[PDB]
């Protein structure tokens, strides 16, 4: 249906113009099974202080915007008890529920592709030197696509629909929801040095309006909820 | 000893052979299998996924402008809006697709395709389009009075943003060819054309200019047969450690 | 397949896996 | 997951003008791919299709022997008036990125688990020296030694690292059929990652490179001419062909469109113009109403 | 004869092959098997045995002085006494161990370790130590107020001379690496630190200076995977009959 | 002795503050190794571990083909104006001590019983004479003859000790795949001893050497070029690779740290400085509070 | 427990500060079985005139002592009817029970590693010539470690704990007991030319005391009992 | 294993011996 | 054909090998066995004398 409510911990997001819930690859975040575990030390599973919606800063959708990406867990590594379980623990595992918000009038037109890319290694144009730590790790601020047409990579936006994706077409939709499971070759990872999902918001069709509805201030807001988060290797904060 | 004769093709290396070979690390214990999402067993799972076509593959269009066809209110009627060369093998809109990229690792193909076109206008922008698939044999239609004689679907805009036209498998042969010759009977698929059925109508407060995004995918009758090196990627030297 | 060595990983190709679930990618939606 | 050896059959359909039933319409915004059937979009006939699907299986798509490396060195006396080191050997750090066909096929998937089969194809020639009769090609014995990371490397043809007491080494000759062996799945993780959005080190500096996967510290292949130097020169070229076996692939990818410029990252410079330019992947046509290959009679 | 084709890798010599071979001494009767003590079936039996670490691997220490850490009554409090780099692969205290020597014939490892520290002071010398294992990610602790946030055991001296701290297997990957790079996520294990918990207290008749001997071993979850030539022993010529 | 294919699983544990129960404490003086469990020292989770142990089995640790010998001789006419003796042969007294990797692996155990597999890898070259065209490498027939102790040795290429009527001899060519055969377990005792704290003779003099094991009077390998001398020179190098089979090992050892200086004893000179110096086996750090690889951010 | 009594033949050793009994490799000396025997001539099994504690000379533990080793059977080849069964017989087989004694006050500190090394071939430093007969065969007098840190060999003291071992830490212990089985590749051996166990006493932590307890005379005493001794090849004394 | 010769010692490796008794070396003490 | 790999020690001549070999005289009928005194089966029969 279109009306949807997401209740996670304290948080509760309602939307009356939703397409559906995209479950990446048909999965639903789960806790790590005993037969898949590696770290023997007992994990901490907060279950409400982390597994909740963290709403990041909003981006302004211009008529010339290339697109934005937020890397996970990087985007949340300083936000709430999620960030403070990451800082105090060597190891991390969680899934994410990403909810993107964009409203506009029925007189506005536009289309956002909301893509969750696994292991989105950013390739850079015109240089043989790999992307620096700063240009990759931007946190809650996120990043901007120099080349949305190639996904800041040698790949293409046309074929980006392999990845878990939803659109926000302002005719039909104002919100997109993607459920991201744990996507890695390891049962855990060091959250401060490796990102496993890149949430990309890319305008395929520009925001536009008619006489009087031009140059409307249309923000784009990202809300991300960790899902089934667990941390290991308790030590001092880093 | 056991009598033996060594047949032709004995000592050679065929890159497509399939035999057991000596294990270099005896008794090696590989890392345990672990559930990872999105396991792929066939490449036919991938070509079944929609992916945008570069319908606006024109010189003046750069980047994402190529993935959207631009639609306007007409002062005329029955006008052609855009076409799509169904030539996967050659440089056309369907090349830069999952269907195109993956199928281009193959030489023969068969099966129905689907094109999905999503209207990216205003909720107030209404209109009707007629998307026609013309089997091969002649010119690509320029008049709606001929295109409608072929396989077509009329598309009315509304709460459902998208329309799917099936490009049915209409071929004399069981398979077609990813041939360099577009106009060969074994290769050509036909033409996909879009015409205005009534018009695009938008009120003053909404933009007169609108975008349609086209995506193509294979259906479950799709088959790819003969494997080959893709012409899309090339190399002139061993890739170095520094560019 | 076929194998002339102890190790299971030395064996020939396993090409008998005809399973398909495109719904993972074509219908990854909670509600049908 | 249903079993699919043969592609779908087509069912017969008749005329239909029912209300509330709009199969050709759909909602792309859900992230779902159109479920429209040929049967409900057109009138179809019954087709029993027996076309196989075996040859799109990932085991067959990837399970082909592909060149991953090609190294050459001069087989001669490298000893000078100063140094005695002999250098009729090469060391290759293993990777699937030096050659683009194999690289791009397997960047089609984020994660791969496969036991890999390596075939080594050596070829000799006689170097065109100032004055040398082509006195034939010797049947030299080569030694390919796998050096796992952290093990000491040979820095000479005569080094004693070539014992290969622990390191797996294969001795083969020029005239014999090409050397072959199966390397297992060796990642410290459950799969190889072709893409790594992160840094392989705990430190922040610039020397810790983006995209380098710690689990892909895959070791090295050291190859040597066991025979000591001949009076005359030879150029030994070794081509290494690699064949994934028992592949298991996850999370398909957007295919690479830009050329690869290196093996340490996925950066790109692109074509000057289409096809495969950064601003234009597909080649141009004059207008969206133009048929480059229109059929003219 | 029997048709036959000779596959690649036919005539070669792979040092890890495993086949039957011609017996040079046919019908040879080897000496009867005899019970000898200490039969070893696995190398995991050996790394399970304690063995001293060269914690005092400093320039001023020679020989057996390197196997004992030197502990004194402090005039301060909360003071760091010693650390241990857990780098088996690199030149550290754990190298010259059974765990270190044997594991260094391998490239990958997994499993918990145990460090046992035995107090070699006087029966009258009392004290409490806190031994902390800090998982990787940051600097090695220098303040007990941070080290205690990690895995630790407080050690009170008494009739039981020794304490065991388990270094738990805390890794994202199933295995770690014997890599040349200490600071790689695949290789580093963390840090082991020792701080004073209260102090070392000895009466006048007993020595103010005391020795702690550290020993390390693997537990039963320990695994070693990929075999390699050890970097510890080397050779530049065939060993002669006379030096 | 329990069967261990996979390493131990980890059991779940909870908080514990019981009196009289001190698992992390223990008594090293008993000679016993700490029995402390991860489960009772920390709080653990349930881990079902499926990591194999096959690759630490002594059969696999030792059962790898390793170089034990590498001899070369000049294949030419050694006859002079005085002597007719031809000398295109070498004699090797068998031992596992000329190469350090194999030596140290098997000095990890006091006693070993193993049937051993020998692979002989010959390589030719053309000697760089004053003026010689590289006219190729002949396919010479080599003869490797095992001479048990007490049997008469060949002191020439043309000697008639090479009948090998009783002595096992293997004839093989350069171009053929390397020679191979299995030597059984031959000690007059129930196992080979890598270390012998005693003297192999009943007499006390200095000529009776310490560490020489009488049961390790293991015989000799004599190798010859059966082909008689060619008009021109060739340097034949023979590498002998040895692979223990059906190993049975006793009494593990303190691993060797000092370099080997010879094969007749375990004497040592050591490094000038650490690592592996007599006074310093592990390399130095500034203080016991110093981290050589501290992570800096 | 800590209190222990060892009664062998005439002898009886008590200790009230013992760690435990170390049985090398879990074995307990036995007589040679019929199916393992080689020599057909009937063996002599005295059982009380040999299988008894022979207490060797005591060594002074200095603050700079490197360590001591005693080789078996060499150490006992002249002591009692054991030595006179060795001299009159070509062949020998026995196990050994080695008991090391070292007392000090509760104000003294120190640690001895008591190692029983099988086939301890002594490698020598700075020379290619093998150890002479005299430097190896010292008998009841025993020998002194030039290089305890390498076990008078190219090996290490750190890894010496593979061998059957006990410590004498003066806090906890004043005596160490190791039971040594027959450790050889042959069912017998010529006792005058081959030693199968080397009992090494090595200070890892020096003997030290506080004000007034410095430079205390602390001896180290070795008591060795042959176990299940049997001799063969009766001839004249050698 | 596998063998093509009469002699038992000519056979291939015997790598199926997964027994372990570390107590020989880790708890070599008479009294538990 | 039958897949095959040729192991080390394939083409060589080991004087102690033990295999069947081609018969040069096919269908040859050797002279019938006849009882001769003093048949020896082992060399341990001789050293006992």
């Amino acid at each position: 249906d279109r009306v949807l409510q997401l209740k996670l911990g304290n948080s509760s997001i309602v939307t009356q113009e939703a397409a559906n819930i995209c479950c990446a690859y048909g999965e639903w975040p789960t806790y790590l099974p005993d037969n898949e575990a590696v770290a023997i030390d007992k994990p901490t599973q907060p279950e409400t202080s982390t597994d909740r919606f963290y709403t990041l800063k909003s981006k302004k959708w211009e008529s010339n915007s290339t697109g934005w990406w937020w890397k996970l867990p990087d985007a949340l590594n300083q936000i709430g008890m999620f960030g403070q379980n990451v800082q105090y623990h060597y190891l991390y595992r969680s899934g994410f529920l990403c909810h993107v918000q964009c409203n506009a009038t029925k007189f506005h037109q536009g289309t956002l592709l909301i893509v969750a890319i696994p292991e989105h290694q950013i390739g850079k144009k015109g240089t043989g030197t790999s992307a620096s730590f700063a240009e990759v790790m931007k946190g809650a601020e996120g990043g901007v696509f120099e080349q949305p047409y190639l996904l800041d990579d040698g790949t293409s936006l046309a074929c980006a629909l392999v990845y878990p994706h939803q659109w926000i077409n302002l005719r039909t939709n104002n919100s997109a929801t993607i459920v991201l499971p744990w996507m890695n070759s390891a049962p855990m990872d060091f959250a401060l040095r490796h990102n496993n999902w890149t949430l990309a918001v890319i305008p395929v069709c520009p925001l536009a309006g008619g006489t009087g509805n031009t140059n409307t201030y249309v923000p784009i807001t990202i809300s991300i909820a960790p899902m089934c988060a667990e941390y290991n290797g308790l030590r001092n904060a880093i | 000893g056991v009598p033996t004769c060594l047949l032709p093709g004995s000592n050679q290396f065929l890159t497509t052979d399939d035999h057991s070979s000596a294990p270099a690390f005896p008794d090696f214990s590989p890392t345990p299998e672990m559930h990872i999402p999105g396991q792929v067993h066939s490449m036919l799972e991938i070509v079944q996924i929609e992916s945008m076509m570069e319908i606006n593959n024109v010189n003046d269009a750069s980047g994402v402008e190529r993935l959207r066809v631009q639609i306007s209110a007409q002062s005329d009627m029955d006008q052609l809006l855009f076409n799509i060369p169904l030539d996967i093998q050659l440089e056309g809109p369907l090349r830069n697709t999952l269907l195109g990229n993956i199928s281009r690792y193959y030489t023969h193909w068969s099966g129905s395709l689907e094109m999905t076109f999503m209207f990216c206008g205003s909720f107030m922008t209404t209109g009707k389009l007629i998307i026609c698939y013309t089997p091969p044999g002649g010119s690509s239609p320029t008049d709606r009075m001929q295109a409608m004689l072929a396989t077509h679907v009329v598309w009315d805009f509304g709460l459902q943003s998208s329309i799917t036209i099936i490009i049915p498998w209409i071929s004399g042969s069981h398979y077609r060819m990813f041939n360099t010759d577009a106009k060969a009977i074994n290769a050509n698929v036909g033409y996909v054309t879009c015409f205005m059925q009534t018009n695009l109508v938008a009120p003053v407060g909404a933009a007169d200019q609108c975008y349609i995004v086209g995506m193509v995918a294979a259906k479950k009758d799709f088959n790819l047969r003969l494997m080959r090196d893709s012409p899309d990627i090339g190399q002139s030297a061993i890739l170095p450690e520094q560019a | 397949q076929i194998n002339f060595y102890k190790d299971s990983y030395a064996a020939s190709a396993s090409k008998q896996d005809f399973s398909q679930d495109p719904s993972k990618f074509t219908e990854p939606v909670a509600e049908a | 997951g249903e079993i699919v050896k043969t592609v779908a059959n087509t069912v017969e359909s008749e005329i239909k003008a029912e209300l509330g039933v709009i199969p050709s319409l759909n909602a792309v915004e859900t992230g779902a791919t159109s479920n429209t059937e040929p049967e409900e979009a057109i009138q179809t006939r019954t087709v029993i299709n027996m076309h196989g699907t075996a040859e799109c299986l990932v085991e067959n798509f990837l399970g082909r022997s592909a060149l991953v490396c090609m190294r050459s060195f001069e087989y001669k006396n490298h000893s000078t008036s100063t140094s005695s080191i002999q250098k009729n050997f090469f060391i290759w750090t293993l990777n699937t990125r030096e050659l683009v066909q194999i690289r791009r096929k397997m960047e089609l998937f984020t994660y791969l688990r496969f036991d890999t089969e390596i075939t080594i194809v050596p070829t000799l020639r006689l170097f065109s020296s100032s004055n040398v009769s082509f006195s034939g090609l010797p049947n030299l014995t080569l030694q390919a030694m796998y050096v796992p990371t952290g093990a000491r490397k040979p820095s000479s043809q005569d080094s004693f690292e070539w014992q290969s007491a622990c390191n797996p080494s294969v001795f083969f000759k020029i005239n014999d059929p090409p050397a072959r062996l199966t390397i297992p799945f060796m990642s410290i993780n459950s799969a190889y990652a072709n893409f790594y959005d992160g840094f392989a080190g705990f430190e922040k500096k610039a020397t810790v490179l983006y995209g380098i996967n710690p689990a892909n510290t895959m070791g090295n292949l050291c190859l040597r001419v066991v025979n000591s130097y001949q009076p005359v020169q030879y150029t030994l070229t070794v081509r290494v062909y690699m064949k994934p076996k028992h592949i298991k692939a996850w999370a398909p990818r957007a295919p690479r469109t830009m050329p690869y410029t290196n093996i340490l990252n996925n950066n790109y410079a692109g074509r000057s113009a289409a096809p495969n330019a950064p601003t234009a992947i597909v080649s141009h046509r004059s207008t969206i109403k133009t048929m480059p290959n229109d059929i003219n009679l």
